[PDB]
């Protein structure tokens, strides 16, 4: 049988389920809140700490760093605490009393940075961090080191290969990182060598800067309410090689679908979750792709953003 | 060694730069924008909920908007305006770059 | 591979880790909010409703209906939604809005009876709205409907079995409605033939009712913290003759350890996963038991509870 | 036909009896019970406040005593009264039974 040896250890195989009153059937939905710290985010967690082991880094005395007010700051944090690593996480203040409780008791040191100057205010902090000590922190970098793709190559992708026995044909991903949406692409196209597989990548309407970058246009990124995707810019990780495909979503379709996907599917469900989801569904208004199989990806739960609007009516 | 006068249109574009910079650019209003990002506005309206992401959706359409108009004027006047523009569009979008991952 | 036709059948498989930083490295930890709903009650909000098809009673027209304020309303709701049943859930309106919202997300009809009649009052309107039309509604009953400890028989023991190659010597876990003590101890003790095996029961001290029914004394129950078990009565799904033993854990001792997990092992725990942990590590005080392999239960998971007094600081 | 009379202990138990019903068995003192056990206590200060958890066991523990007090007196007023303290005992424990599971 198995016993893991610390938490970081359990990532992964999550299930496949089909969606049965969303779609036609055909769209299968893997649930990435079934993960240590419940979200698609734990895996880059895990083997962004690993493989900093492994390049020799991260030994005695050194500390890690990272900015991040999203899962990635959950990730890290579980598998700093189950690794035994001190971690400290920058993010801008306007993070929720909720939030910085659930880092904290996971014994994350957090840097609450000053609200205007935003995120890129927790960026510069953990920056100046790192440049106090060189040799004592080590920061992460979640939009460009390589480990976070590879994960999804490792894990991600071979499951999604297995558990479909080949025959995945759309694989539908938002874009926080990029990270899952290259990885998995990567194995599937370039490991199994099936380069018919159409990549999707999911953005926010509102923040469009995928589209953008695959017509030539100039870069105008804005806010918008999906939270974990829509990072509006290109991130490093994102590999538009492999992407064939991206669909903007608006806030309104990601929220209500979300909540289909939980009343309609039993499936926990946060924004993004309802957002890659209803690219699914737009993808199968076009009726070349009707009788496709998609693979979408649900990155976290809506138990996470229960006090958010995602909940509105009573 | 060629300058341009400028029209309505521009010496237009000028003053609402600066204006929306000045009232529209407030911390309250960057705060705001965030926490409507993370889902707490709150949505609910007992009047006055604002709305800050469509309120700074409409300031960055604008800035640009404005920054388009002077872009290739041949005054120098217009250039340090498309300047404070482009300046001010960086300061929001370094603000939510990257937010919420 | 496996493509799952509804979520219910995700159930399961959850992990079982070593507890490195807590007791001597024998603890290890099965982490039952790796689950659909995240709760162990994810197997028998399944298995309750697999099992009402089953025996046909079950069909067209038929809705489901059970009084509770805790995960058993969570794991009914999400598998209602995933197989297509209309739930109706009762609970004292001393429930949270947040966790209303979390079950009308989940497509749960909510019936909130009058507080001061507390669980009672909600275990009364249920049985009036089953009253009301006998053929339409269909009560679960998790602490008497023996689907609930034959999940853990079928599912959760043979996982603890498997993944620790039949070396489990000590088996903890907290009772709510018994059902994962009872089922797993059925199918290690029984069906895999090893009466070694030393079950022990987790309650609170502040409602000892096992240990007073062990000890003949009269069952007296109080209020107590520790969410998800402490019943406050012995439930039909408890079977008395599978269990060796019962620890009793305060308050503050389920909170504190609760946070130890967290912080110490990355692990993202409620108070009553604190509570089993506290006692496989009061088990460990005892010299015979130092060298054993411990197999503890983790019901649920911290981040359910963040607005409690589990986050203190 | 035999009727003992009530000594000073035991008629103290019959006034406690009554008292603990009507002024410590309250729908807030029950509630709040219920919603200390959820984990969620009300802040400092409030006349009767938290805990209310502690305050119901007192309660408990107070009924208990004094219905073991009157339990095998012979005199019908303090069998009344061991029957009201009873009474309240599984008024307080029908509440909580089985909750939040």
């Amino acid at each position: 049988g198995k016993i893991f040896e610390d938490n970081s250890l359990t990532i992964g195989h999550t299930p496949l389920v089909r969606l049965n009153r969303i779609g036609n059937g055909r769209i299968l939905a893997k649930v990435e809140s079934r993960n240590p710290s419940f979200s698609v985010k734990c895996r880059i967690g895990a083997n962004m700490i690993w493989d900093a082991e492994k390049r020799g880094v991260l030994k005695p005395g050194v500390e890690l760093v990272e900015p991040t007010s999203g899962n990635t700051g959950i990730a890290l944090a579980y598998v700093a605490a189950a690794r035994g690593y001190k971690l400290t996480l920058t993010m801008p203040e306007t993070m929720s009393i909720e939030r910085r409780k659930l880092l904290k008791a996971l014994g994350a040191n957090l840097v609450l940075t000053e609200g205007a100057k935003g995120m890129k205010g927790a960026i510069q902090k953990a920056e100046e961090i790192v440049a106090s000590n060189p040799e004592k922190y080590l920061l992460l970098q979640q939009f460009s080191n390589p480990a976070n793709p590879e994960i999804h190559e490792k894990t991600t992708g071979p499951e999604i290969w297995e558990d479909t026995d080949g025959q995945v044909d759309v694989f539908i991903a938002g874009v926080g990182t990029g990270g899952t949406l290259t990885g998995v692409s990567r194995y599937i196209k370039g490991t199994k060598g099936k380069t018919d597989l159409i990549s999707v990548a999911v953005e926010p309407t509102d923040s469009p800067v995928i589209a953008q970058a695959l017509a030539g246009e100039e870069i105008k990124p804005g806010p918008h309410k999906i939270q974990g995707i829509g990072a509006g810019f290109i991130p490093a990780n994102l590999d538009l090689k492999l992407v064939d495909k991206v669909i903007g979503i608006t806030n309104e379709e990601a929220i209500s679908t979300a909540r289909r996907l939980m009343e309609e599917e039993g499936i926990l469900a946060g924004i993004s979750s309802g957002a890659a989801v209803a690219a699914a569904l737009k993808l199968q208004e076009d009726e070349s792709f009707t009788n496709k199989n998609i693979v979408v990806i649900l990155p976290s739960s809506g138990e996470r953003y229960l006090s958010t609007a995602l909940f509105a009516d009573l | 060694k060629t300058v341009d006068k400028l029209n309505q249109k521009q010496e237009s574009a000028i003053k609402k730069i600066d204006n929306t910079i000045k009232n529209a650019l407030k911390d309250h209003d960057i705060i705001g924008t965030l926490k409507d990002m993370d889902g707490k506005p709150v949505p609910k309206e007992n009047g006055g909920y604002w709305d800050a992401m469509q309120e700074m959706q409409n300031t960055l359409r604008g800035l640009r908007n404005h920054a388009d108009t002077l872009k290739n004027v041949n005054n120098p006047e217009a250039q340090a305006a498309y300047g404070r523009a482009t300046d001010a569009i960086n300061k929001i979008e370094s603000a939510l770059k990257g937010y919420g991952i």
